[PDB]
């Protein structure tokens, strides 16, 4: 139907509709992820502007792909829970196809890849979403954390940080973080992945969700009884130093 | 001691008061003194007094004089004026008795066509302008050389080109371009803006353009800068409702002037716009227009050429890496760089240190080019170039 | 005389004016050396511009005394503005070449050792640098009559004697140059204020060597770093206050 | 006259008005022996008679056309039929600019003086003539925006040493863009408080004019005013006025906008030259802007306004609140400080709303029930958002 | 303090001396200095000094004295008074604020923005250049052009050498480049170079042996109007 181009190279060389798209991504909630020695968090916040919202069928934030490997976004909302449902049937398709659990690595290259495509093809505009993926390679206790862009670019990172106030968490993690030397407790990750988000959160604690992936196909998402536990002790130990 | 202080306060008031009065808005200077009271002589002489009136047809010998509206009169000579000084159209300073032609006077020019006369030549100079040499070459080659070294010209028996346009993208050059010409020439530089040929009363563009031509026309050597001529440039249309049709009589008017039944004069003349497409068809024919230049944005060595030129000041770090920083801003506008040379300065103020560094040009870079992207102008008026 | 008070400048001014109004050709062609000579090395904006005013009168030793007047007025000030002008009458007395070199020499001494430098007969405390005042004297004693130094330029380099550096250097107890913010504005008396006011008005916050022009004082902004003197122009040795 | 110090009483107060008197009387003497020794007949004051009899009276008004051999000049008044009047020496030739007022002489019309016009029948309501009230102390918070004004705006004009040393010329133009009602022209009024320069203020509608003409001579007129008024602060605002609305009232539609735009554009940068006028514009909408307006050269540090956070919005409740008759069961830290979304405009509105409501009761004293109710007012007055739906 | 400029004399000198011995009692020796430099009384100043225990004092002291360029004579300290350390403190005024390139004439008249006898107008660009770099001992007109001082004639060529010495005014170092211009024959020649010496060392005295005064003391007597002229004009700016 619809063959109409919709990403035309701007005279100055960039795609006008991509680097849209890294500005719709710019308004979105901001998502953090650290990884430590054998454990990966990912932090996210959530709107505080309207209030009544309950948790038991509120979409989480941070949607499960497979038993192994988790996924969180940022941006435009809409759009990014339609490349979970193509990521979870490829990696079912992989499953059938190479008798063998995803890789973070194949995945975050099919997300890509789809991106890219969208931003190829004629009548559609790119995707309006920044996408985290963090996970376990089968029988590898590594951590891999994934970045993907809507230009459908690719990287992984020690600690990276996307939606608003981006630059904030990425400096402070530039700082409080070490690559080199990762924080060997899963305690001491997400006490980092806490502390890093009140620089831009600024209270709300109950909208903090905080889900951490761990090996040996283990994914847990803390609750908000242990998040404010963690907050306790954070804000006790800012103030008086 | 207040006591002493009222009349000490008193004392100021009084004196200067007394002084002011003692030694004694619409005047000259008293002291620079000039105004002799010689002036009786000069004054004496009635006939100071001259109407002014356009004179008509030549009877062959008596005058026909319109005074504005007083009358028609038809008069003689004053013997003052020999009798081949006098032709139609020439304005005569008519004796108010016994109505007498005395003294021939200049043609009759609109005020609002006289303030845009540059005398007041603009502060730049060949050498501001750089990674634009072939085009400051052409822009030469068609309106300093002709007046500079007309001999070769005639030895080669040809016409210099009389008519640029200067095509762009926005903050390019164009206006530095023609400021620098008005510096580094010998001519008038006569300078018009697109808006100001846009009158409110129906005709008066033409008239405007007119005027100006015949103003051009009346000096030895001329140069003409309609510039922003993207006002009054619409392509002729029609859409039934007529729509700024009086703009187009005005592009018209200047376009006869331009090339019509009479030649030009050497009245050499720069245009210059950031939408060049938005032009009739008939103003980008060669006779009216011959080079068209093409200011665009600079390369790597053009972009070092601008960073050196913009940098010629300020206290830069020794050792700075201008390629580095060249390299680091791809596709921006000269007028982007002097930003960028800006903003490195400032930051270097901001932390209280006197020289700005490397560190500091490539923060200010960064956040010239990078943050103030989305608005920017050589991004859609490329499309129009 | 005048050039005590800054009060009696501002009335000598008025009285270089009236004299100016009526005044013999002889008394003309010093009015702005007159003005220079009360007004060195501050250009204040209602000193030039009568100097200008004079600069296009007749009398060329009139216009000469006028443009000399501009240079010892804009001693080291670096003025755009008054070198503008400078550059102006450069261009307009061209023809002649008296009023083209004295013109020059006038731009030489407006932009004087790159701004690091000035004619300031009186530093602050109000005390009397009475070598510059000697040479400004020297340089217009007998400029009645410019042909004569235009003959004999050598006396020109008498302003050289009188020369002095304007800075500030916060050199360290044993004797090196050491940053420290400087705090630098416009000066204010303290006579009828009281408690402890400010002396410094439109404070900037520089750092070490600034360039303090004539009308402003320097103070220490940081706790630390205790001036044994005072008075902040010049040389200064500093010491660590304990404190904070 | 000049100032005098101290302010209070003093000997050497007294000895600087003595020193003042001394002067005065003796340049009084120096004017009164010039004076006398001059050849009165013709001197001392028989020049003004001189000046006044030569003069003729009435003298009419006309206006300059040209200044062709000088000493001669083509006067044109409303009713005469256009004079070839001469030049007189008591008029200054330097005034005698091309359609300025001079002063004919009622029989024999020879100019005898310039008119200066000081009318300024449209330029008096620009001119900023009063500080408006506030000061920099109250705007809350916002300290970065501050800081880039003050070093784009202020000291380029107070303290030119640092930009001149650092040889950097100024940054010409800055644009406030941001959010609707979040400072964006009380910054500007903060600027106009301090300042040492005319304030010409003007709004992009007034741009928006009816005939065809004055479209760019309105922009060339207000530049004109600045330029000679240097240095000057313009500001023009609502700048997006002039790409939307299309008003009826607009003989041209679209292309008179246009060229008025392109006159703007011009005089902004202009190949005139133009000195130490400074543009400050501020609008909502930056996203309909043609971007050679926004260009830098023309406008350089494009500061960015954002809604103020919850310290920012404490901030504000405690400066704007400052002024208040509060009794104590007002508390300020769970007043407004909620984290469920305010503005820089909201938090005055209901300080305004309440305020009003306590007056209505004609209680002296501020409620906290009555700031609740103005709270909630303010609430409901209130068109939300669009966009947030996107990312909710 | 203010009162002394406006007060009628003669208690105009009474105020001072009690205001001096106001600071002297309180110990803030920074403003007694200057109000003693105000009164003149050297012996005042001597009291000044002793007054003093601290070294720091006494440094500090001898440098509002030497920018005073007020010779009071004092053991340990003659090196600060003789304003010998003004000429390191201006380089590195010049190193920190980068004012270390020096300036063309040519860019001061700005005349290729603004346009379409030689030796006069030479004579003009050498006190401009002369005025210029003053102080900061480098410059690329004059020291790397010897031929430039011939384009200037008669008097004019000694101001062209004067111009050196006063580029190195406050320097030592710059009679080594004077000193080669002594030696030829020409009579302006040497004057310039003569008088260019005292400016080089102009406000600068040394505790024991200036050399400005050893090497000008021979030209003073000598027959040429010209070369004792310009000997005696550097002896009045170096001293
Ligand atoms: N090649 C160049 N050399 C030096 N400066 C340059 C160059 N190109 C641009 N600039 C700088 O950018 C500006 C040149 O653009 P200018 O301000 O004259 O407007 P313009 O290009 O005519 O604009 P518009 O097309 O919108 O009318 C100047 O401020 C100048 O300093
Ligand atoms: N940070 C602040 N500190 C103090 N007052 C503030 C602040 N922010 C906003 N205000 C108040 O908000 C009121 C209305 O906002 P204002 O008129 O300044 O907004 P604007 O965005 O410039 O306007 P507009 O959108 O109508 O063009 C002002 O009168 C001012 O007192
Ligand atoms: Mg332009
Ligand atoms: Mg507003």
């Amino acid at each position: 139907g619809y063959d109409r181009a919709l990403s035309i190279f701007s005279p100055d060389g960039h795609i006008f509709q991509v680097e849209y798209a890294l500005e719709a991504v710019k308004r979105g909630t901001c998502a953090v992820g650290v990884k430590g020695k054998n454990c990966v968090v990912l932090g996210c916040e959530r709107r505080s502007t309207l209030k009544l919202q309950d948790t038991r069928i509120t979409p989480s934030k941070v949607s499960k792909i497979d038993s192994h490997v988790v996924l969180s976004f940022s941006g435009l909302n809409a759009d990014s829970r339609i490349l979970i449902e193509k990521a979870r049937v490829e990696a079912q398709s992989h499953r059938l196809t190479l008798e063998d659990p995803v890789t973070v690595e194949y995945l975050t290259r099919y997300v890509a890849g789809v991106q890219q495509r969208y931003t190829q093809s004629g009548g559609v505009r790119p995707f309006g979403v920044s996408t985290l993926i963090a996970g376990f390679d089968p029988r590898d206790d590594e951590p891999k954390l994934y970045q993907t862009e809507p230009s459908g670019i690719y990287s992984s990172w020690s600690a990276q940080t996307i939606g608003r106030n981006s630059k904030t968490v990425r400096e402070f993690l530039e700082k409080n973080y070490d690559r080199k030397e990762p924080p060997a407790t899963v305690e001491e990750c997400v006490k980092l992945t806490v502390r890093s988000l009140l620089e831009v959160v600024q209270t709300g604690a109950k909208n903090i969700e905080i889900t951490v992936v761990k090996p040996d196909s283990d994914i847990v998402a803390l609750s908000s009884e242990e998040i404010n536990q963690y907050v306790t002790q954070i804000e006790q130990e800012k103030q008086e130093q | 001691y207040a006591a002493k202080l009222k009349q000490t306060e008193n004392d100021l008031k009084d004196i200067e008061a007394r002084i002011k009065e003692k030694a004694g808005s619409d005047t000259g200077l008293a002291p620079s003194h000039l105004w002799d009271i010689m002036g009786d002589r000069q004054r004496l002489g009635e006939e100071h007094p001259l109407q002014v009136a356009r004179c008509t047809k030549i009877i062959k010998a008596k005058y026909v004089i319109n005074l504005k509206q007083i009358a028609k009169f038809v008069v003689g000579l004053g013997e003052r004026v020999s009798p081949t000084d006098i032709e139609e159209g020439m304005r005569v300073g008519v004796d108010r008795s016994k109505y007498n032609i005395e003294l021939p006077l200049p043609p009759r020019i609109d005020p609002s066509v006289t303030m845009m006369t540059v005398e007041e030549k603009p502060d730049v100079t060949y050498s501001d302008v750089g990674g634009c040499k072939d085009q400051i070459e052409k822009l030469r080659e068609v309106v300093e050389l002709p007046l500079l070294s007309p001999e070769r010209f005639a030895t080669l028996g040809i016409d210099p080109p009389k008519g640029i346009l200067l095509y762009g993208p926005p903050g390019t050059g164009k206006t530095l371009c023609a400021r620098a010409v008005a510096n580094r020439t010998d001519a008038t530089f006569i300078r018009v803006i697109g808006s100001e040929l846009v009158q409110k009363y129906v005709g008066e563009g033409a008239r405007m353009v007119r005027e100006l031509f015949e103003m051009a026309r009346t000096k030895k050597a001329c140069i003409i800068f309609f510039d922003e001529i993207d006002a009054v440039g619409g392509a002729r249309f029609d859409d039934g409702a007529g729509g700024d049709n009086e703009v187009q009589r005005t592009m018209l008017e200047l376009i006869t002037q331009l090339d019509g039944f009479d030649p030009r004069g050497n009245i050499k003349v720069m245009f210059a716009t950031n939408r060049p497409n938005t032009l009739d068809p008939a103003l980008l024919r060669p006779g009216r227009i011959d080079r068209k230049v093409e200011f665009s944005l600079p390369d790597l060595e053009g972009r070092a050429n601008i960073f050196r030129i913009h940098s010629k000041s300020m206290s830069v770090e020794r050792g700075i890496r201008w390629e580095l920083i060249s390299r680091l801003c791809p596709n921006s506008t000269g007028a982007e760089l002097r930003s960028v040379c800006t903003e490195a300065g400032m930051f270097a103020i901001r932390a209280r240190r006197k020289v700005a560094t490397e560190k500091d040009f490539l923060k200010a870079v960064d956040k010239v080019i990078s943050g103030y992207k989305k608005f920017s102008s050589t991004s859609r008026y490329m499309q129009y170039n | 005389i005048a050039l005590g008070e800054d009060i009696g400048k501002e009335m000598s001014l008025r009285h270089f004016g009236h004299l100016m109004h009526y005044g013999n050709e002889h008394i003309r062609r010093m009015v702005p050396l007159a003005m220079g000579i009360v007004s060195v090395s501050d250009p204040q904006m209602k000193v030039f511009d009568t100097l200008t005013r004079f600069s296009h009168d007749a009398d060329l030793e009139v216009s000469m005394n006028s443009i000399f007047a501009m240079g010892l007025c804009g001693a080291g000030t670096n003025n755009a503005r008054l070198a503008q002008l400078l550059r102006q009458l450069a261009s307009y007395y061209s023809r002649e070449q008296d009023a083209l070199f004295i013109t020059r020499l006038a731009q030489g001494l407006l932009h004087l050792g790159k701004g690091t430098m000035t004619m300031d007969v009186f530093n602050d405390a109000h005390v009397l640098n009475k070598v510059t005042l000697a040479s400004i004297l020297t340089t217009a004693v007998g400029l009645v009559s410019p042909s004569f130094m235009l003959k004999h330029h050598q006396l020109f380099y008498m302003l050289n004697a009188g020369i002095r550096p304007k800075f500030i250097l916060a050199l360290n107890d044993e004797g090196e140059p050491i940053k420290v913010n400087v705090r630098v504005g416009q000066a204010v008396e303290t006579v009828g204020q009281a408690g402890r006011p400010k002396k410094i008005t439109g404070w900037i916050t520089q750092s070490t060597p600034v360039l303090l022009n004539h009308g402003e004082r320097a103070e220490l902004e940081t706790d630390e770093y205790i001036s044994y003197t005072s008075h902040i122009e010049g040389v200064v040795i500093l010491k660590k206050n304990p404190d904070y | 006259l000049p100032n005098i110090y101290p302010s209070t009483r003093c000997k050497l107060k007294l000895l600087r008005m003595e020193r003042i008197k001394d002067h005065l009387l003796l340049e009084e003497e120096f004017v009164s022996n010039s004076e006398i020794l001059k050849p009165f007949e013709k001197k001392q004051e028989e020049e003004k008679k001189q000046l006044e009899e030569i003069r003729g009276n009435p003298l009419s008004i006309g206006t300059l056309e040209e200044i062709i051999d000088d000493d001669h000049a083509i006067v044109t008044s409303p009713t005469m039929p256009d004079y070839y009047v001469s030049i007189l020496s008591f008029v200054d030739k330097e005034l005698l600019e091309p359609g300025c007022s001079v002063l004919l002489h009622h029989k024999t019309m020879s100019i005898v003086g310039v008119l200066q016009d000081d009318a300024d029948p449209m330029v008096s309501v620009m001119k900023m003539d009063k500080s408006p009230t506030e000061s920099y102390s109250d705007i809350g918070g916002l300290e970065s925006q501050i800081q880039e004004i003050k070093e784009s705006v202020e000291l380029p004009l107070t303290h030119p040493e640092l930009y001149e040393e650092m040889g950097i010329k100024p940054p010409k133009g800055v644009i406030l863009y941001g959010a609707p009602g979040t400072g964006k022209t009380l910054l500007a009024k903060a600027v106009a408080n301090q300042t040492s320069a005319t304030f010409l203020r003007i709004v992009g509608s007034e741009l928006i004019q009816k005939y065809l003409g004055d479209g760019p001579r309105l922009c060339r007129q207000i530049f004109k005013v600045a330029g000679e008024n240097a240095p000057s602060i313009v500001f023009i605002d609502e700048i997006d006025a002039i790409g939307t609305k299309r008003y009826d009232s607009n003989s041209g539609g679209e292309r008179e906008i246009q060229r008025t735009m392109l006159e703007l554009l011009n005089q902004l940068d202009g190949f005139d030259d133009r000195g130490d006028v400074k543009v400050i514009m501020a609008t909502n909408k930056i996203e309909t802007l043609d971007p050679a307006l926004i260009r830098p050269g023309r406008i350089d540090r494009k500061i960015l306004f954002e809604n103020p956070d919850l310290s920012t919005k404490k901030k504000i409740l405690g400066i704007h609140t400052s002024k208040m008759n509060l009794s104590e069961d007002v508390n300020l830290e769970t007043l407004v400080t909620t984290k469920d979304d305010l503005s820089g405009a909201d938090i005055q509105a209901m300080c305004t709303e309440a305020g009003l409501l306590a007056l209505r009761e004609r209680r002296m004293q501020v409620t906290a029930e009555d700031f609740k109710q103005a709270k909630e007012r303010v609430m409901k007055n209130k068109v939300e958002e669009n966009l947030e739906g996107l990312y909710l | 303090v203010a009162c002394v400029p406006l007060l009628p004399p003669p208690e105009d000198v009474a105020f001072l001396k009690t205001a001096y011995s106001i600071y002297l009692s309180q110990n803030e020796l920074t403003d007694a200095i200057a109000l003693a430099v105000r009164l003149g009384e050297e012996d005042m100043i001597r009291s000044v000094f002793d007054a003093t225990s601290d070294p720091v004092m006494h440094k500090q002291l001898a440098y509002i004295l030497a920018a005073q360029k007020t010779s009071f004579e004092y053991e340990g300290v003659q090196d600060i008074i003789g304003n010998g350390k003004l000429s390191e403190h201006f380089l590195y005024l010049a190193k920190e604020l980068n004012l270390t390139g020096p300036k063309v004439p040519e860019d001061i008249y700005k005349s290729h923005l603004d346009n379409s006898d030689s030796a006069q107008q030479n004579l003009a660009s050498s006190f401009v250049n002369g005025f210029l770099n003053l102080g900061y001992c480098n410059d690329k007109l004059i020291v790397d052009n010897d031929n430039w001082v011939y384009k200037t004639k008669g008097d004019g060529m000694t101001s062209a050498v004067a111009s050196i010495g006063s580029i190195y005014q406050w320097n030592l170092d710059g009679l080594q480049q004077l000193d080669k211009y002594l030696y030829v024959d020409e009579p302006e020649v040497k004057a310039g170079a003569l008088l260019g010496i005292g400016i080089s060392a102009s406000g600068v005295h040394d505790g024991e042996v200036e050399p400005a005064l050893l090497l000008l003391q021979d030209y003073v007597t000598n027959p040429d109007t010209k070369i004792s002229s310009a000997a005696i004009l550097g002896l009045g700016i170096a001293f």
